[PDB]
């Protein structure tokens, strides 16, 4: 009936100042839309910042505002920090009911960007012995935590069967995903080359394999 | 030159029983304006105050639109008795 | 509850109050609320120092007869004092 | 400091019907709204309904009218979400959110409960099957190299993977399960020097508590 419209993901510095924003379809958010910004911290930490007319939730840092940019909502940091890096939702209200974006993945780099170090498996034999056969593509160190994987089976794209994970924090504030390719027993054996494509940032690695 | 406008708006088919037109569907915002005149007889046993005051509403509604910015008509018409809208 | 200021609601009930009258047999509904008076104040108010007064009367008693200042002062002072809290 | 505890996760089948709590305090109770919200793996983030303490009324999404009841027990200050005639689609995590202002709806998100996962699958007990995998021959591998196991088809959540019954704790890479139909599946990796590859004996431990399992495999390199 209306769908609401965030960034995939921005990227910010210690100090700086970012602004996310929230577009509605139906048209300019008005403020009868009571912008809602939500923060979401790993293992499903959830909290409110800005919300309705002008209000705030308690203990929310003077750093986070809200405002109406344009014909969009937006919520700027003005002088991030480094636990300010956590997935952002807006939700706008549409008098029956809310509705909330596909959220911000704002990323706070403490560290220098790094780098996706990706491998790529075969399908074992004792796996490609008996029903289907499976690749699998680590990824690993990358960060900022947003990577793009495409597979490429003979020169050509795959629109079916894959599936990624969500991008995992690792043990230095890095991320981790696996991607995994579902095929036939046949399939595997009558293909020349298989290929798993990592976008991170601008650059692209490319890890592939033949028989 | 009112009352000329004024007729046209009622000529085509009315209802001030119905909510006006929006947009998208969405709901009527009206803008509220209070002025207070006069507080008085504040009564301690009762519970209650005496307060007079000047309501100010404002919305929109396309349906009384007569004309655009640009034309030699007057930018608002006063309402005159025998013609009823929305409220 | 707090809206009334001379007494203090305790309980509300919904009960049935259907009558037979002359003219025939009319449902009814009876909503009942109970009201119970603020005793606090009479009590410090009131009670508590009157009490005192006709305590502070009988030491009257206690004392000589030739001390006519304290038994005379005590007697009237008391008495007045009583007369005030009346009103 | 106010909080939101829910009621612990819960894994039923196709048809039946369960009741999320969410224990307040830290507040008056009957002074904030409390909002739901449905947190999907194939949906974004979808609001449910509110309903308020005081009251006891509600306002429900238009989609989930008839799929969820909010009722409310002043008494001990909790919050019920009941969801009926559940479905594949209802599997999800659900969060309590409670409004921001006081004896009135101010239209905000303020505190959020820790969330319940409840996952309703028509599914059977299933015991891990562990397949190894090999790395590839064409590559520069100056430093290290990098091995790993393929845990598939188990049910329910979750499996533990270890590395050489705890020797190799350093290095590991244990990657979030997906739904492969019905069925759960992850691959662990762990990176480990070349010198010490294939010198050195490096065994997958898989530990799957739902059907006591634990199953072992070595890996053995490829040509
Ligand atoms: C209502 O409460 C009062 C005491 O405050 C009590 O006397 C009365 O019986 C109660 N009514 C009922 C039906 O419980």
């Amino acid at each position: 009936q209306a769908v609401v419209t965030q960034e995939s993901a921005l990227t910010t510095s210690p100090g700086e100042t970012v602004t996310l924003t929230c577009r509605s379809s139906t048209g300019a958010v008005t403020t009868i839309n009571f912008a809602n910004w939500v923060q979401e911290k790993p293992d499903h930490l959830f909290t409110g910042l800005i919300g309705g007319i002008n209000n705030r939730a308690p203990g929310v840092p003077a750093r986070f505002s809200g405002s109406l940019i344009g014909d969009k909502a937006a919520l700027t940091i003005t002088g991030a920090q480094t636990e300010d890096e956590a997935i952002y939702f807006c939700a706008l209200w549409y008098s029956n009911h809310w509705v909330f974006g596909g959220g911000t993945k704002l990323t706070v780099l403490g560290q220098p960007k790094s780098s996706p170090s990706v491998t790529l498996f075969p399908p074992s034999s004792e796996e490609l012995e008996t029903n289907k056969a499976t690749l699998v593509c680590t990824i690993t160190d990358f960060y900022p935590g947003v990577v793009t994987v495409d597979w490429k089976v003979d020169g050509t794209p795959v629109t079916q069967g894959m599936e990624t994970t969500q991008p995992s924090k690792q043990s230095n504030n890095k991320y981790m995903a696996s991607s995994y390719l579902t095929l036939t027993a046949r399939a595997w054996e009558r293909h020349s080359s298989y290929s798993c494509q990592v976008t991170h940032e601008g650059h692209t690695v490319e890890k592939s394999l033949s028989r | 030159s009112d009352s000329k406008i004024l007729a046209h708006l009622f000529t085509s088919g009315y209802d001030f029983r119905v909510r006006p037109p929006t947009d998208n569907g969405g709901p009527v915002v009206v803008s509220v304006n209070m002025l207070l005149r006069t507080i008085s007889k504040i009564d301690v046993v009762n519970m209650e105050y005496s307060a007079q005051l000047t309501l100010r509403e404002s919305w929109i509604d396309k349906r009384l639109s007569y004309g655009v910015k640009g034309d030699g008509q007057p930018d608002f018409v006063i309402l005159t008795v025998g013609h009823q809208i929305w409220m | 509850s707090s809206s009334l200021p001379s007494f203090q609601l305790t309980n509300t009930s919904t009960t049935y109050c259907t009558s037979v009258t002359n003219t025939g047999i009319y449902s009814c509904l009876r909503t009942t609320i109970q009201l119970k008076r603020e005793f606090s104040f009479y009590l410090l108010q009131l009670y508590i120092p009157s009490c005192m007064l006709v305590i502070v009367s009988w030491v009257s008693f206690w004392f000589d007869r030739t001390a006519i200042p304290a038994r005379v002062t005590l007697g009237v002072t008391t008495l007045l004092t009583m007369t005030a809290q009346s009103a | 400091e106010v909080q939101l505890q829910q009621s612990g996760p819960e894994l039923v089948r196709p048809g039946a019907s369960m009741k999320i709590s969410c224990k307040a305090s830290g507040y008056s109770f009957t002074g904030y709204t409390m909002n739901w919200v449905k947190q999907s793996h194939g949906k974004n983030l979808e609001w449910i309904g509110l309903i308020n303490p005081y009251n006891g009324g509600t306002s429900y999404n238009q989609k989930f009218k008839g799929k969820a009841t909010l009722t409310v027990d002043k008494s001990s200050s909790t919050a019920y979400m009941e969801l009926l005639s559940l479905t594949s689609e209802d599997s999800a995590v659900y969060y309590c959110a409670r409004d921001g202002d006081y004896y009135r709806y101010g239209r905000y998100f303020d505190y959020w409960g820790q969330g319940t996962t409840l996952t309703v699958s028509s599914a059977k007990t299933t015991p891990p099957s562990v397949y190894p995998l090999a790395p590839g021959s064409a590559a520069q591998t100056n430093s290290m190299v990098t091995l790993g196991c393929l845990v598939k088809g188990y049910f329910p959540e979750p499996v533990t993977v270890t590395w050489n019954s705890g020797s190799l704790s350093s290095g590991v890479h244990t990657f979030p399960a997906v739904l492969q139909s019905d069925l759960y599946t992850l691959s662990s990796s762990v990176t480990v020097p070349s010198s010490t590859w294939p010198s050195e004996t490096v065994t997958c431990n898989v530990a799957h508590p739902a059907s006591s399992t634990k199953v072992d495999k070595k890996i053995v390199p490829r040509d």
